[PDB]
């Protein structure tokens, strides 16, 4: 499935991912299209930091939901 | 004045999810406007 992931400059980013991929996972994703280092990657979603480990279905990330890419 | 100074930030952090106006606008003018510098205080 495609998801977004929006910088606070404005770039919006789109990963191909499925739904038990993890955020550890996700964070790769946007190293090899971004050049963003993973530890250096806040991703934001409804309130919450993600955390490594967990997947996005965990967070119920469906579907061309919009996550925020924010740096440490 | 702090509503109008910070839409474009206020409409970011409501798309994050954070949509406590009172707590992201103080938030806000104590990092000079800054969401990533705000963040932290938010979570």
């Amino acid at each position: 499935m495609q998801i977004f992931v929006k910088t606070l400059t404005g770039k919006t980013i789109t990963l191909e991912v499925e739904p038990s991929d993890t955020i550890e996972n996700v964070k790769a994703k946007i190293q090899d299209k971004e050049g963003i280092p993973p530890d250096q990657q806040r991703l934001i979603f409804a309130g919450k930091q993600l955390e490594d480990g967990r997947t996005l279905s965990d967070y119920n990330i469906q579907k061309e939901s919009t996550l925020h890419l924010v740096l440490r | 004045s702090p509503e109008e100074r910070y839409e474009h930030q206020l409409r970011q952090l409501n798309d994050m999810g954070f949509f406590d106006f009172d707590r992201n606008v103080a938030a806000l003018r104590r990092s000079g406007g800054s969401v990533q510098g705000a963040l932290d205080s938010l979570l």
